[PDB]
RNA sequence: GGCAGCCGCGAAGCUACCAUCCGCUGGAUUAUGGCUGAACGCCUCUAAGUCAGAUCCAUGCUAGAACGCGGUGAUUUCUUUGCUCCACACAAUAUAGAUGGAUACGAAUAAGGCGUCCUUGUGGCGUCGCUGAACCAUAGCAGGCUAGCAACGGUGCACUUGGCGGAAAGGCCUUGGGUGCUUGCUGGCGAAUUGCAAUGUCAUUUUGCGUGGGGAUAAAUCAUUUGUAUACGACUUAGA
RNA sequence: GCAGUCAAGCGGCGACAUUGCUCAUACCGAAGCAGAAUUCGGUAAGCGUCUACUGAU
RNA sequence: CGUGGAGGUCAGUGACGAAGCCUAGACCGUAAGGUCGGGUCGAACGGCCUCUAGUGAGAUCUUGGUGGUAGUAGCAGCGAAACCACAGCCAAGGGACGGGCUUGGCAGAAUCAGCGGGG
RNA sequence: AUGGUGAAACCAUCUAGUACUGGUUCCUGCCGAAGUUUCCCUCAGGAUAGCAGAAGCUCGUAUCAGUUUUAUUAAAAUGAAGAGCUUUUAGUGGGCCAUUUUUGGUAAGCAGAACUGGCGAUGCGGGAUGAACCGAACGUAGAGUUAAGGUGCCGGAAUACACGCUCAUCAGACCAAAAGGUGUUAGUUCAUCUAGACAGCCGGACGGUGGCCAUGGAAGUCGGAAUCCGCUAAGGAGUGUGUAACAACUCACCGGCCGAAUGAACUA
RNA sequence: UUCACUGGGCCAGCAUCAGUUUUGGUGGCAGGAUAAAUCCAUAGGAAUGUAGCUUGCCUCGGUAAGUAUUAUAGCCUGUG
């Protein structure tokens, strides 16, 4: 077996935290690292492939390409990072003092019978003009040297009936870590889109827990080098469209997909298999470095994308396209 | 005669200021050691760096778990050679090893707190001039150690801030100076400087 | 199909080189090629110095210290007022071991400290080391009760303005007045019988019971249920 | 192996010379290495013809 | 030094308590052992000179009893056997035996299922 | 063996028969070895001699000694009453290591005859632990000095002093080594030297002669024997580079400018 | 029978003693080449040549080369 897996142990929890970010950017603007979304099955796209000195330049090709959900993501709090001999260490965080109630359910596991008294005191913190919040920012700003961003998905806006927002730290880029802080403080109880975070041909990795098969499965894994397709605003309509289609259509297949609800939010495209199953929490970074390569900078024209249903042989992309197929109706 | 001596690594032989400290320790001395990563080590690097990695092949033939780990932070290697010269797993030598502590750089409070060196272990006063010696600062860097950047970056704010309070105290013992000038040739200057004073 | 069987399609499930995706980017370098230059007035890649250049370390990934660590929210009443913060009231548990003060620049060691000057520099002048045998502090019943002199400084304590310290900041400094001492100087009384000494008891970490004054006043597990899990355990969902 | 000359020296013995029969990979340095292919030398020894472990509390 | 019994001796001790046993109570002797105090106990026993002998940790020892194995295997309820000096982690030195010695490093209090690796 | 038992070996006595594995029961003190020499040949076994005890006799000492020297065994020094004769009586026959005389020998090692010491019955300190190594031969105690070992910690004791010595890319503290190394340090024997030692630059570096022979060619420098000669200041029918052969550069050999110790082989 | 002295038991302090033993201070003596030195003299000598003087001479009268045995420093040897 490999090595440099093993021991093949339990993963630490369903969700799997980012272990390293992009080192850093001390004069790009200051904008975000990471995202969280779900497995949302997977499709079939064809395209043509425009990579020059290749046996298919030019040619159609078929490729399996996942999709994962990937709905707005909304700033609970941000957390200050200052390094120390024995390694990074966290001084303080800070919260919005309007934590939704998916975050509140986070910190409690009976729910139902706790009397749900989540932040109070902290709360009452904002009755003035923000001298006790402004002071524990200021010193982040005067101390701190990487700033950390705490998000949790909106997990409400996705079908799954758990309704507990997931909760992770993204870390952030940027000089002027004044600047970083105080972007930090405009998006507070504000939300963030992926097109803010990611684009088309963007070369990314993903990291998520593998499939279980009741010793085997329940690991984390970071297959690296994936590269993003297409960035569909799932909210408006034709996301599953193209240019030279023009036919309107949605990604989600008929009957949905396989153990998951419809998309109604914003999703992305992605070469691949990403590790884990549906239903599975998937955490996103970019490449952790300026990769370079032709295969990385190539773009793609994006032809047709399969939305068919995989409950069996599909035949239609849409139900409109099944008027062409009744005693039990008339 | 000091409660808790802090003393400073740099400059200093491991084997020497560890033999020193470890005799101390023994009797009842509370010793701490910073500015770790400056220690030296006699010889050039190639000794002290293979020497290192020889060590580092015994660890265990079947198991590193199930034995030994090799500490990258040079106080760690300071601490490995000073534990070989205390009676370890003994009451007597693990109560003295607690009275040790040792720190990379100078973490406060020590840092407000005055220290001392050691004449007898100071690698000018040993090492003949002209011979090569190492530093566990590029050696733990070599053996892994990740930190030599930040101890040596947050250091430097360390040195500052410090030569402006020694030239507060600069100017101030200055002041005093000229206090203590004026006031000499007195009648009680005068008899203190009979009886010595 | 009630009974026991096979056939055509057919999921799901089991499940594969029998199919798809992915598999990184910087340093110290050896060998080796050189620059500078002695050993030895030539020479030399080497002895003092230095560049390029594969093995090692870093980047990344996996696991994450039954007794590694940091940040954050909540933290139980009328449970006969439970919990906790603060002042002391008595007790206990013990002290890898107070019995004046851990008194803070940096850098070099074939060179540096302190004062001064202008020519603000690898500058001139004066002087220090050769140990801390130092500096501060140190007198009063284990440090009392009182009267004056001279300074208005020194300092303990509580208020209070402002600033600095995030590496383990948990501390470090300053404006203001208040209240004690001031042995800086001169005076008035007590010390005893602990009987010739017995550490002759004068601090430190923890806890309970008590008052008096403040503050907040909840969760996890079991249960139902569930599967992205599951050999059995275990773990992840949902609810007034 | 046996036999024999000579001797740098060791103090009469005697080194070497002496006569008879009996890697496929990668990086460097040299090779009449024009190119390709190749041998030789070095480097990496890379690369090929009751208890160990592991699940769980 | 101690024990079984015997002759003598202490006109010996003893139901107001002799023997035996227990004692984190004490004393004596370097020792075999002796003495005292307390608890238990219920009818015999001891100081000294001699006589006498079936007279004082292991033998895969005999008899009888009791532990782990084990509330396990096995047929909710019942309920064994084999075995057991003691423990049973590594590199090296331990001369010829490393499982106890030495130089260093280790070890979880506690519990438990599989690949079977050995047996 | 005796006497019976059952028919698709057993029972009771002679017999507790006949001997190498195992065990062999309380305390203290004193003394206390051996481990092999004589024939029956040795495998078999005692009898004797010895180590250690017990009584008697004689004698305390010219009684000797694991001691030092003449002589051909007197006697002189040291030590001691521990001397002598029988009489009798438990255990004892393994030997290992080292030393020495030493013969034998081939890859080797060493084997083997005998002698003297340590162990064999043995604690203590050091040797980091260790048969046979170093000192030290033991009743229970207090005080002080030492043997061997050590004095940076474990580890009780000076990070003492003085003189030198070494950079080792596992040093050093632990016989295959004759030789190699432009590593280091101190010496031994010779050569030159203010008539200019070494080195660094410049000049000269010649005539016979293109010496004789192979031959397209060897003019000093692909090759074969001489390797002669005159002047010179010193120059080889030429030490290399170099050409098809010439040519040209250089050393070995002197000279000019420099300014003192330098060069060659060996020992440790 | 009551204290009020001693004896009686535990641990020690001080003064001077006797044995063993450790570590300091100081004094009087015999030997050396009747210590050797140093010192005081005395006659000579050169040099890692002192004073004085002379050959070029910038660095302001500076030196590096001479002569010169003590002179406006000293040293060694021989003897008392």
């Amino acid at each position: 077996g490999h090595l440099g897996f093993l021991p093949r142990k339990r993963a630490a929890s369903i969700r799997a935290r980012v272990k390293a970010f992009p080192k850093d950017d001390r004069s790009k603007p200051v904008a975000l690292t990471s995202f969280l979304g779900y497995k949302a099955g997977m499709t079939t796209i064809v395209r043509d492939l425009d990579r020059p000195g290749s046996k298919f330049h030019k040619r159609e090709v078929v490729e399996a390409v996942t999709v994962v959900d990937t709905p707005p993501v909304v700033v609970v709090g941000v957390v200050g990072y200052v390094e120390t001999p024995r390694g990074l260490r966290s001084l303080t965080t800070v919260w919005a003092e309007h934590l939704s109630d998916e975050v509140k359910r986070r910190f409690y596991k009976n729910w139902y019978k706790s009397k749900k008294k989540a932040f109070t005191k902290y709360s009452a913190k904002y009755a003035q003009d923000g001298a006790g919040i402004e002071r524990e920012l200021a010193r982040i700003k005067k101390y701190a040297s990487v700033v950390r961003v705490l998000v949790h998905t909106q997990i409400r806006k996705t079908p799954l009936a758990q309704k507990k927002a997931h909760l992770a730290e993204i870390q952030l880029n940027g000089g002027s870590i004044s600047e970083k802080v105080d972007w930090a403080r405009e998006h507070f109880e504000k939300t963030v889109a992926v097109d803010s975070v990611f684009e088309q041909n963007e070369m990314i990795d993903a990291i998520a827990v593998t499939k279980g098969h009741g010793q085997r499965g329940y690991h984390s894994r970071t297959s690296i080098n994936h590269k993003i397709y297409r960035v569909g605003k799932g909210d408006d309509e034709a996301n599953g469209a193209t240019s030279f289609d023009r036919t309107k259509k949605t990604i989600t297949p008929m009957g949905g997909f396989v153990h998951y609800g419809e998309i109604k939010n914003d999703f992305i495209m992605v070469k691949g298999c990403i590790p884990g199953n549906r239903k599975r929490i998937v955490t996103l970074r970019k490449s952790l470095y300026t990769n370079t390569s032709r295969k990385a900078l190539e773009e793609v024209s994006l032809k047709w994308i399969d939305t068919a249903s995989k409950f069996g042989k599909g035949r239609f992309q849409t139900p409109a396209e099944k008027h062409a197929f009744l005693k039990k109706d008339l | 005669v000091e409660p808790v001596v802090v003393i400073d690594g740099k400059g200093h032989l491991v084997g020497r200021l560890a033999s020193v400290v470890a005799k101390q320790l023994l009797n009842g001395q509370k010793i701490v050691v910073v500015r770790a990563e400056e220690l030296n080590i006699s010889g050039e690097f190639f000794r002290n760096k293979l020497k290192y990695h020889d060590f580092l092949r015994k660890a265990t033939a079947f198991n590193k778990t199930r034995g030994p780990f090799h500490f990258r932070a040079p106080s760690r290697i300071f601490y490995k050679a000073l534990r070989g010269m205390v009676s370890h797993k003994t009451a007597r030598g693990k109560a003295a090893l607690e009275r040790l502590k040792v720190f990379e750089g100078i973490p406060p409070p020590y840092d407000k707190k005055k220290r001392v060196v050691v004449p007898q272990a100071l690698r000018v006063l040993r090492l003949k001039p002209g011979r090569k010696y190492t530093t566990l600062g590029k050696l733990s860097t070599s053996v892994g150690w990740k930190y030599e950047d930040v101890v040596a970056k947050l250091e430097a704010k360390r040195k500052v801030s410090s030569a402006e309070y020694y030239a507060k105290k600069r100017a101030f013992t200055k002041k005093v100076a000229s206090a203590n000038a004026t006031a000499a040739e007195s009648d009680v200057a005068k008899q203190l400087a009979a009886l010595g004073y």
